[PDB]
RNA sequence: GCUAAACCUAGCCCCAAACCCCACCUUACUACCAGACAACCUUAGCCAAACCAUUUACCCAAAUAAAGUAUAGGCGAUA
RNA sequence: GCUACCUAAGAACAGCUAAAAGAGCACACCCGUCUAUGUAGCAAAAUAGUGGGAAGAUUUAUAGGUAGAGGCGACAAACCUA
RNA sequence: CCUCCGCAUAAGCCUGCGUCAGAUACUGACAAUUAACAGCCCAAUAUCUACAAUCAACCAACAAGUCAUUA
RNA sequence: GCCUGUUUACCAAAAACAUCACCUCUAGCAUCACCAGUAUUAGAGGCACCGCCUUCCUUAAAUAGGGAUGGCUCCACGAGGGUUCAGCUG
RNA sequence: UUAAUUUAUUAAUGCAAACAACCUGCAUUAAAAAUUUCGGUUGGGGCG
């Protein structure tokens, strides 16, 4: 039995138009327009990178990559 | 398909009960064999002609007999004046015999205890009985 | 007994009839819509 | 019927009129006798004779049967061999 | 596919111009429901050999599913086009 | 309407959970189940079912402590706070479970069958026949779903080839592969049924709202043949 | 009052202004022009006259299609210009009885398809119309390349169209790179569907994309003052020191 | 003689012609944080048929005429 | 935003008798048995007295939900902005 | 002589008996409510959290409950 | 009518509705209600706690009132419908 | 409602379709409903 019903769960993203199945042409987005339309194919967004510091937007790293991480568990 | 339709048919259109049905299969299993629409007419010639509910159904093995049986011998014994059909009410002139004293009993015990008539008179009346069948049919 | 049927709020006003919940659905743009063709000063609560 | 239709503003016929009367165009109507084809078997000759006439009909149902119909059901035909050329025109009538 | 037809006849619209239906144009009845009419044969050019068919070359006739499931998708058919047709002939010529 | 499942969360854990009353409505705002509303609010307490469950990086048949035995608002049957290695997990507690008690969970199907103790967890194969059971699973791992009412016991009728057939409370017969785990003895608060509410406003408090006040009256519609016999006058 | 243009010509004058004007002539005929689609629900009348039975005259009679109903499921597959059809019939097929509405729905079959042109594999939703008339075509693209954009009736077939008639135009090498005669023959057996890239860029482009299209080609960022100012200023010097 | 009464233009109707700084979707008019939900789907009924149940005219791409004709229709109201 | 029911998280319940009570008496509070006034009224259902409950199936503020070929209902066909 | 009340908060309302000058708590103008009270919050990733409340101690329970952190 | 409660907001508060208890029918089961539940459970409904077996009297006069599986059974309670002692009183 | 007409809708099955299930088409059976009506005389009521 899993815990966390799917109602609850983060919701799938919707399919990729077909559009992007298609090898030899370019898709034409709503990216260029700066909103959403429900008439132009979805954008494939890159992902961000804020580019500096901002303390209160932190995201720490995994927690794999942190200096003091260890594969023995110590038991505090 | 068959089997889940007799049962459909015993619950839906006879309403008896999941239990009823388990023991109507329990003690008559000829009934699977037996056709559909012949089974309701057995069933509705109990409950509405004959005034049999269905407990006593089930009780009494009704379904086990055959259509020509029971209509041979509940309408000599209706127009003997012997059965009478419920009113609206449930209540009858006088008490109706039993199902056990009307079916499971020998022809001649049938006859003698219950009917008090001639043998000879029997085999007239359904000889009489099956023409009307047929002509009804 | 009767007649003080409305007992003010401004969370349940702006929350019913506000100008967020008559664009949140079609319905409820086409009602501005009416509002805005006929002139109305006030088109939404 | 309809005086005015909604889609030439013109007056209508009523066709069960002309399914079932003859206009001559000297203003009479000709019409079958009901039930000449009903249950001839219990009708006498005489009967089935009288059954079996073509029948001018009243001033009144004629008036009724002119404003039913239109006037192109009431103009000159000059059909090929008519059988009611004849009886189209009036002959030696007083009044 | 399923087939309809109007149960009531449009009146003709022109040469232009288009039909104009109403509310009784759009009352249909089902002539014909292709999926229930009976099987036919695709003819397909067999490539490779394949068992109980063909060996390779030879027109052949094939339930649509075998042929659309099994054989095209796998390559070991080709449509029976006159291309096709043409280029097998000249194979079997030349060999 | 704005209706979101309070069992959001997706991790295990042990503490009482805050869980949202539904009335009976569905995530639509219309009422889907009569007679519920209100009651007591309630804590649930995540019961852990597949009580073969080892622990990572560990396998095999392990003990457990039974650190308590406790009330459970969610439940007819009591559950039972049980710890192994280094976590604590809720389960369904048998008739005579007691704290301070050990519990076996084993998956191994032994050629002979296991002395049955109250409690412990084995295969449906390795129990004798006609040992008292609950907490059954309809396939293996998937999890108890049967038998976990209180006082409830179902029985190992038979065990043939790896297909064991189990009567359930309702007294029907179902077939389990044998490897499926269930663990003996009958559900704890076997007195269940003899329990009285006493008054309305008991029932009230466990959130049972009363009956609709409506008075309600199928029938056998008769065939032509016999709508002659329907309604006979007196 | 009464508008200068009837209303339904409101769309065609706003194609012949804006960005719609701008965009490219062929892709606006290929919007304006109309052509009925091939009979699917109906069986089309053999002729354009027929001596009726009653009264054994000729008389004109006309194909009016059937109404069809696609709905957007549709247009992320291939239907074989099949559609659902929303109308109404009479309980037991006689008008004297009661008229009930019904809606008849294609039966959806999930297929792989293969095209070599782009040399993938789709699924695709796909009727039994659409793979008989594959099945008659020879194949997945030529399908695709013959159909009309009336016929095919599917957004993802326009699309596919697009993207191998765009191959077809450029000969592009990534058609099995590598295999440069495999390439070769591939296009000569699709040679008769290619088509400039022009045009083929536009092949199967709603109003919309198209418009989001155009804008996006004749979209830059304005040239600084600064840069024409001094253009002009120094061809005015070259002028002065010229004469 | 009080209440009053009187007014003429504010405008409107029908046609023709002609195509038409800042803030604001969060509680709108709110300077400034991790998105994702996005749209399309037979009008019905009143009413007429003296009830009503099949049926009952309606931006259609040139006025007129063919013509209320051919046809449709509980072959009836009507179309 | 009334009202029917429900969801989240809150709040109120003097005093006496009893003892852990869908207990008794009785404030606040909720209701509305009977009488009188009033009847274009203070009031499109009120006032005075009298009365039922008043630690519970209680009352109640806040926000949210269920919408009409429906909702909600301890069925009165009650209530869903007089 | 009355006191059911009253003073604050909440909710609601929005300047609606403060001053001046005029009409007959109205009009026009002028002024005014100053944050400590209240609202307006929280950097991530995992991980933590069984033991009501009731003077919380006896005692009694049932309807089994509002209050937490670590790396 | 078991009881506490609920109801026709604005003419009916009741014997009506609910109600513990009992009875009938349906269901062997997971990720949005039932339910993060599993037959001692859940839903639909009936009925109503529990418990059992199978001519005279009142007045002087009293169409008022009381006594000689269901069915019976009034302990308690009631602004319920009747009757009544004594007292009280315009 | 055992008034008339329907199954549009759901639930089942059957036959096709397609490769057991799902989906679609056509049937059958139920549940649920939907539209519409409830002639005339005989003081009312019952039976007539
Ligand atoms: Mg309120
Ligand atoms: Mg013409
Ligand atoms: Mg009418
Ligand atoms: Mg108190
Ligand atoms: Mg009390
Ligand atoms: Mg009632
Ligand atoms: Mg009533
Ligand atoms: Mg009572
Ligand atoms: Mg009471
Ligand atoms: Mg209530
Ligand atoms: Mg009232
Ligand atoms: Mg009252
Ligand atoms: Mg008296």
């Amino acid at each position: 039995y899993e815990w966390g019903v799917r109602s609850t769960r983060k919701s799938e993203p919707p399919p990729l138009d077909r559009v992007y199945e298609i090898p030899g042409l370019e898709p034409i987005t709503f990216a260029g327009k700066m909103h959403f339309v429900p008439w132009l194919a979805r954008p494939i967004f890159p992902p961000w990178d804020r580019g500096y510091k901002d303390p209160r937007f932190y995201r720490s790293p995994p927690l794999h990559e942190h200096p003091l991480y260890k594969d023995q568990a110590c038991y505090i | 398909q068959d089997i889940n339709d007799t049962v459909r048919l015993l619950k839906e259109k006879c309403l008896f009960t999941v239990q009823q049905v388990t023991k109507i299969l329990h003690s008559c299993p000829s009934v699977l064999r037996e056709d559909l629409g012949q089974l309701e007419y057995k069933f509705q010639y109990a409950y509405f002609r004959m005034g049999i509910k269905h407990p006593d159904i089930v009780k009494s093995e009704y379904l086990q007999y055959s259509l020509t049986k029971i209509k041979q011998r509940h309408i000599y014994l209706e127009r003997l004046g012997r059965y009478q059909t419920p009113d609206k009410k449930g209540q009858t002139q006088i008490p109706n015999p039993l199902l056990k004293d009307i079916l499971r009993v020998s022809e001649a015990e049938f006859l003698a205890r219950t009917a008090c008539t001639s043998v000879e008179e029997f085999q007239v009346f359904k000889k009489l009985l099956a023409r009307e069948e047929e002509e009804s049919e | 007994a009767r007649g003080n049927e409305y007992q003010p709020s401004n969370i349940k006003r702006k929350n019913k009839h506000g100008w967020v919940r008559r664009l949140s659905t079609p319905a409820g743009v086409q009602v501005i819509l009416r509002r805005m063709l006929k002139g109305r000063k006030s088109l939404s609560h | 019927l309809t005086y005015f239709s909604a889609r030439k503003g013109k007056r209508k016929t009523v066709k069960a009129v002309i399914d079932r009367f003859l206009r001559l165009h000297c203003g009479l109507w000709v019409r079958r006798k009901a039930g000449y084809k009903k249950k001839l078997w219990k009708k006498t000759p005489a009967r089935k004779k009288r059954l079996r006439e073509f029948v001018f009909c009243n001033k009144t149902q004629s008036k009724l049967l002119d404003k039913m119909t239109t006037s192109f059901w009431k103009r000159r035909n000059w059909y090929v061999d008519d059988p009611y050329q004849k009886y189209h025109d009036r002959t030696n009538l007083k009044v | 596919t399923v087939i309809v037809e109007r149960w009531w006849k449009v009146p003709l619209a022109g040469e232009g111009r288009k039909p104009r239906l109403h509310r009784r144009h759009r009352v249909y009845k089902l002539v014909e429901d292709t999926k229930h009419r009976p099987k036919e044969n695709l003819e397909l050019i067999l490539t490779q050999s394949v068992e109980n068919v063909g060996v390779r070359g030879d027109l052949v006739s094939v339930k649509k599913s075998l042929g659309r499931n099994r054989l095209l998708p796998q390559g070991l058919a080709v449509y029976a086009s006159p291309e096709n047709k043409k280029l097998f002939e000249e194979e079997k010529l030349l060999r | 309407a704005n209706f979101v499942s309070w069992k959001s969360r997706t991790k295990y854990t042990i503490t009482p959970v805050k869980m949202r009353k539904s009335g009976g409505r569905d995530h639509t705002g219309r009422i889907r189940v009569h007679g519920i509303g209100g009651g007591h609010k309630q804590r649930y307490r995540m019961i852990d079912f597949l009580r073969f469950r080892p622990e990572e990086t560990k396998s095999g048949p392990f003990e457990e402590k039974v650190i308590q035995v406790r009330y459970d608002p969610c439940r007819s049957a009591d559950i039972a706070l049980v710890a192994g290695g280094s976590r604590k997990r809720w389960i369904i507690a048998t008739e005579n479970m007691q704290a301070g008690d050990t519990i076996l969970n084993s998956n191994h199907i032994g050629r002979m069958a296991v002395a049955a103790r109250e409690g412990d967890a084995h295969p449906l194969g390795a129990l004798p026949v006609g040992t008292l059971i609950n907490n059954v699973e309809s396939e293996p791992g998937r999890g108890a779903q049967y038998i976990r009412a209180a006082g409830t016991c179902g029985v190992l009728l038979r065990k043939v080839n790896g297909t064991a057939i189990i009567q359930l409370p309702s007294k029907r017969q179902m077939q389990v592969l044998e490897t499926c785990v269930a663990t003996v003895g009958r559900v704890s608060n076997v007195d269940h049924n003899k329990r009285v509410i006493g008054k309305a406003g008991r029932n009230r408090w466990l959130g049972k709202r009363p009956n609709s006040g409506r008075w309600h009256r199928r029938k056998i519609r008769p065939l032509p043949p016999m709508k002659s016999y329907v309604k006979l006058p007196s | 009052p009464l508008h200068k243009y009837p209303v339904w010509l409101w769309k065609r004058l706003q194609l012949r202004e804006g960005i719609c004007s701008r965009l490219p002539g062929h892709y606006l005929r290929s919007l304006e022009e109309e052509r009925t689609p091939t009979p699917v629900h109906y069986r089309p009348h053999g002729a354009k006259f027929k001596i009726n039975p009653k009264n054994g005259q000729r008389e004109r009679v006309e194909d009016v299609p059937i109404p069809i109903y696609f709905p957007p499921e549709s247009q992320r597959g291939l239907w074989g210009g099949e559609g659902w059809i929303l109308g109404q019939i009479y309980a037991n097929n006689d008008k004297l009885s009661k008229r009930l509405k019904k809606v008849w729905k294609p039966q959806l079959f999930e297929r792989e398809f293969y095209s070599e042109i782009l040399d993938k594999k789709f699924t695709v939703t796909v009727t039994m119309r659409t793979l008989d008339l594959i099945d008659e075509a020879y194949g997945l693209d030529f399908y695709i390349l013959k159909t009309p954009k009336e016929d095919l009736c599917s957004k993802f077939g326009m699309d596919l169209k697009r993207g191998m008639l765009l191959r077809l135009a450029r000969q592009d090498p990534q058609l099995h790179p590598e295999d440069p005669e495999r390439r070769a023959a591939i296009y000569d057996k699709y040679k008769e569907f290619a088509i400039p890239e022009e045009e083929a860029e536009w092949v199967g482009l709603t109003l919309e994309e198209a418009i989001e299209k155009q804008r996006l080609l004749e979209e830059k960022d304005p040239v600084p003052l600064f840069k024409i100012y001094v253009a002009e200023l120094i061809q005015q010097l070259q002028q002065q020191a010229l004469s």
